[PDB]
RNA sequence: AGAAGACGGUCGAACUUGACUAUCUAGAGGAAGUAAAAGUCGUAACAAGGUUUCCGUAGGUGAACCUGCGGAAGGAUCAUUA
RNA sequence: AGGUUCGAAGACGAUCAGAUACCGUCGUAGUUCCGACCAUAAACGAUGCCGACUGGCGAUGCGGCGGCGUUAUUCCCAUGACCCGCCGGGCAGCUUCCGGGAAACCAAAGUCUUUGGGUUCCGGGGGGAGUAUGGUUGCAAAGCUGAAACUUAAAGGAAUUGACGG
RNA sequence: UAGCGUAUAUUAAAGUUGCUGCAGUUAAAAAGCUCGUAGUUGGAUCUUGGGAGCGGGCGUCCCCGCCCUCUCGGCGGGGCCCGAAGCAUUUACUUUGAAAAAAUUAGAGUGUUCAAAGCAGGCCCGAGCCGCCUGGAUACCGCAGCUAGGAAUAAUGGAAUAGGA
RNA sequence: GGUGACCACGGGUGACGGGGAAUCAGGGUUCGAUUCCGGAGAGGGAGCCUGAGAAACGGCUACCACAUCCAAGGAAGGCAGCA
């Protein structure tokens, strides 16, 4: 009923980020969650976040900074070689200067200028802009 | 029960079993010598087929088939058919326009030799490619895995 | 929302954080054990027994007390019920409405009711057959379901 | 909405053929009951005889005769009626001529005020309908 | 050493007959749909269209249609008072 | 089985140029019950189901929790009637530059070119036509499945201004 | 413009077949309603920061090396050493390596007099010069099969009547 | 026994397959009788001889369909090779 816990954060990501609002609770938690999070956070997007632990999936609370547009995801992981990053870079970001793609590769879950960078493809996770 | 029991004596076809029994052997008990080979690809020669009794002339162990080519798996479904069993492979076939797959199947009637006893449907089983064994039958059991079983009631 | 309704109803229990059995439970493990054993002999579910000592003895939950669950207790005492009690409680509800239905024929409600009982017996057989709990020829017969319960 | 699973491409690409069936132009061009219904035959022209020169009304809220021909074709020998195309063409041909006829410019379909008619003539026999009309060539006499 | 020839077997064209099947085609008569309408008879619908309209079902009548039983508002009422 | 009342068909009386209608009088089948068929409705919210997120407000129905007081038995604690709130699941309402939409409008018909949560059914200009034919279900009436030839340049939706309205 | 018109098939236009990417209140379009098997999809959880020198600057960034196993090592028992065997699941995935005819396509070189082409050509001769230099590349070749690294994601497997290591 | 809603079996194709061709954002939609590779056939079916190799047709035998010469007893045919 609920198939993916990453759609369901990302959705309430923007919608809250479109109302105005400053804190997300995020509710429920997963890895996959956390480093797409990471990525997100570590490029300047969204600020400090804390996962709240009951001994269930835990939540989220995510600190919002405006600088947010876009962080929908890709409902079928397709897997993704190095030669076709292109066209999901064209069909997915707003320009060649901003904007990433967030794929989960056997060296870790990183966007797509690090999976080029690193020689390495994957499944694509989703993007962010 | 026995072994003999088509029209013709069944006998594997390099062992000479008349070898001039005389007093000084014992009466009994005598075990007539058993043929089995060692198929190559690192597979194991099950000990029924070493101290068995059978006669198969279509089993890799002691049977005059060898195995070259291709080395495939499957999960039985049908073991009706006697001395064969149906094994079916799932695969799923990549379709270019909508970038998706597709689940399909394949049957293909294996020969499965009577140095594997305990088999059930659900089992896994490694075949191995050989000559043609009749119309449809190309490929040989070489090892049967059991599947979330080894546990009755 | 429910399986065979149109409710979304949102009522269940709400365990605590804590884990750790409180300092006034005078119990130790095997003396609830042996409550334990005590009730199922005097002929009740895992959920009952869970039920009684929850509310007349202090144990909150027995995982937190001995270290595991009801029916695992029961399964290693050797008498835990041939059964699974759900299924057994669908078979029993299956079994009321039949024998109403047949002395009131003209009862759709109770007819389409008893679609989605058996419907639910079905799915519920399904997963204990894959998980061994039944046996593989194990079949909800109507016409031998009665003299299984009550 | 529409499946979006990884392994669903049986369910798209059956669901989309069944569902190709459902337009006009690629019914008519993969049934086979078009080209079996058209005089044509899938051919551009076709040759045929003049059988009687016909006026046909124009539709409303136009005026006019219209000039035709009857033609009979060689090969399937179906019965056509083609336009006579110019302001005085329609004197060039006499009957028992043998014609070649063209499409008319909608693809099987009725062009204009003129009620029915899919085809026109071209090169009444074998000299030019053009050529004819402009003087560049005389009836074979 | 052996040719013609012959009994039998085996492949088996072809012909006759029968069935099935696909396509194309004749037909007294009957019943439609499109048109060209610019005829005759009425006025069913669009306004409360002069009986509010429509759906399902059933009967009836030159024709549009009418009537019965349930239903809808896409109604001509978002409303009617202790 | 039963048939009170209504009342398809039918008869008559009116009205009308006509009136196989509307209005009036009578009246069959039916309407009622039991048993068996039929599977259709503007069977409609003309809005698939499951899940998540995104404003406010006041009510209402069920359950639970908590509070000044009033009232009943009874004099007390309950338990009922009311009053003030909170939580959950419902049928709805008002309001809003959330956003959407061709607009009417819609807190879902939003979170859609900044396009991907899962999945079923289904449309592809108007007619011909839900017709022909084959199949299949039914006692029948009919239901389901379902073309083509040919024809046509628009048919439609929502709003605006006028004109007209027994 | 030495060419231009017409007929027809087909592609773009067509986001009017929609995987990317359309629609279904009122425009055409959600089955009357519920159950249900194939099919499709399915919650969270099991290794992470300090680690070893080269290390995009131990510079609190980090090319990057992580501070699998053992029976013969073959450079019955000495350090200089490395191979015979196997993988503590098996797959999908991803990267690499082999193999995928030529032609065609992309593309390197080369003044066909330019070009479309072609696969050719270029340099000294005061003449023995009893001739010298150079090319005829490279890429791509879906899926399936073979191979070697990674191991996040997704599936799957091991001890519960212990028939466990 | 074997196969089948993961579409068997049957029917159609104005179907020889492929390398490739047209179109041209990315996706895709159509086409490929046609000089290279593979197949199949030599009017239609069938059967053979010889040879390493053919079920050969610029080999033979037979039937069927066309068809040539004849003194009417017979005889000879096969352009989907180049014209
Ligand atoms: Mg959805
Ligand atoms: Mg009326
Ligand atoms: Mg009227
Ligand atoms: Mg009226
Ligand atoms: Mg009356
Ligand atoms: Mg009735
Ligand atoms: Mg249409
Ligand atoms: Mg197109
Ligand atoms: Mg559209
Ligand atoms: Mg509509
Ligand atoms: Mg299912
Ligand atoms: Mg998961
Ligand atoms: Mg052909
Ligand atoms: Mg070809
Ligand atoms: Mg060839
Ligand atoms: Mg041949
Ligand atoms: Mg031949």
């Amino acid at each position: 009923v609920r198939m993916n816990v990453l759609a369901d954060a990302l959705k309430s990501i923007n919608n809250a980020e479109k109302r105005g609002k400053r804190q997300v609770l995020i509710r429920p938690c997963s890895k996959v969650i956390v480093r797409f999070l990471t990525v997100m956070m570590k490029h300047g997007y969204i600020g400090e976040f804390e996962i709240i632990d009951d001994h269930r999936a835990g939540k989220i609370v995510v600190n919002l900074t405006g600088r947010l547009n876009k962080c929908g995801v890709i409902s079928p992981r397709f897997d993704v070689q190095l030669k076709d990053l292109e066209k999901w870079q064209n069909n997915l970001l707003p320009s060649r200067q901003f904007g990433f793609i967030v794929l989960t590769t056997s060296a870790g879950i990183m966007d797509h200028e690090e999976a080029r960078r690193k020689h390495t493809g994957g499944k694509i996770l989703g993007f962010f802009f | 029960a026995d072994i003999q029991t088509e029209r013709a004596y069944q006998k594997q076809p390099t062992i000479f079993q008349n070898k001039k029994r005389v007093l000084l052997g014992e009466t009994g008990k005598e075990k007539l010598p058993r043929y089995y080979k060692n198929i190559g690809l690192g597979f194991k020669t099950p000990k029924e087929a070493i101290e068995g009794t059978y006669i198969d002339k279509k089993c890799p162990f002691t049977g005059n088939v060898s195995i070259r080519g291709r080395i495939l798996s499957g999960v039985v479904t049908k073991m009706k058919m006697q001395r064969t069993i149906v094994i079916r492979r799932d695969y799923l076939h990549y379709i270019r326009k909508y970038n998706r797959f597709e689940k399909r199947h394949k049957n293909m009637s294996v020969h499965l030799s009577p140095c594997f006893r305990d088999v059930q449907i659900g089992d896994i089983v490694t075949v191995g490619e050989c000559r043609p064994l009749s119309k449809t039958v190309r490929f040989n059991v070489l090892k049967v895995t059991k599947a979330a079983g080894t546990k009755k009631q | 929302g429910r399986m065979h309704a149109p409710g979304k109803g949102l009522s269940q229990s709400a365990l605590p954080y804590r884990r750790s059995v409180p300092t006034w439970l005078k119990l130790t493990s095997d003396d609830v054990k042996e409550q334990i054993y005590k009730l199922a002999k005097k002929g009740l579910t895992p959920s009952q027994i869970g039920v009684i000592l929850r509310d007349s003895h202090g144990v909150a939950q027995v995982r937190f007390v001995t270290g595991n669950k009801i029916l695992r207790i029961l399964k290693s005492k050797g008498l835990a019920p041939d059964l699974p009690e759900d299924l057994y409680h669908l078979i029993k509800k299956a079994v009321a409405v039949r024998k109403h239905l047949e002395r009131n024929r003209k009862d759709k409600d109770a007819k389409f009711r008893l679609i989605l009982i058996e419907s639910r017996i079905h799915r519920l057989a399904r997963y204990y057959k894959t998980k061994r709990v039944l046996p593989p020829n194990w079949k909800y017969e109507s016409s031998t379901a009665s003299a299984l319960v009550a | 909405g529409k499946c979006r699973g990884l392994r669903t491409a049986r369910k798209l690409r059956s669901h989309r053929r069944d569902q190709k069936w459902h337009d006009k132009q690629y019914k008519k061009a993969h049934l086979g009951t078009a080209l079996k219904a058209n005089p044509f035959g899938g051919a551009s022209h076709a040759k045929g005889i003049v059988l009687e020169k016909v006026g046909v009304e124009a539709k409303q809220p136009n005026s006019a005769i219209r000039k035709c021909v009857r033609v009979q074709l060689i090969k399937n020998g179906k019965k056509i009626t083609a336009f006579v195309p110019n302001d005085g063409c329609l004197n060039f041909i006499e009957e028992n001529d043998e014609v070649l006829v063209a499409g008319f410019g909608r693809k099987g379909h009725a062009v204009g005020d003129i009620p029915g008619v899919r085809f026109k003539v071209v090169k009444v026999a074998n000299v030019s309908l053009l050529a004819l009309y402009k003087g560049k060539k005389e009836r074979p006499r």
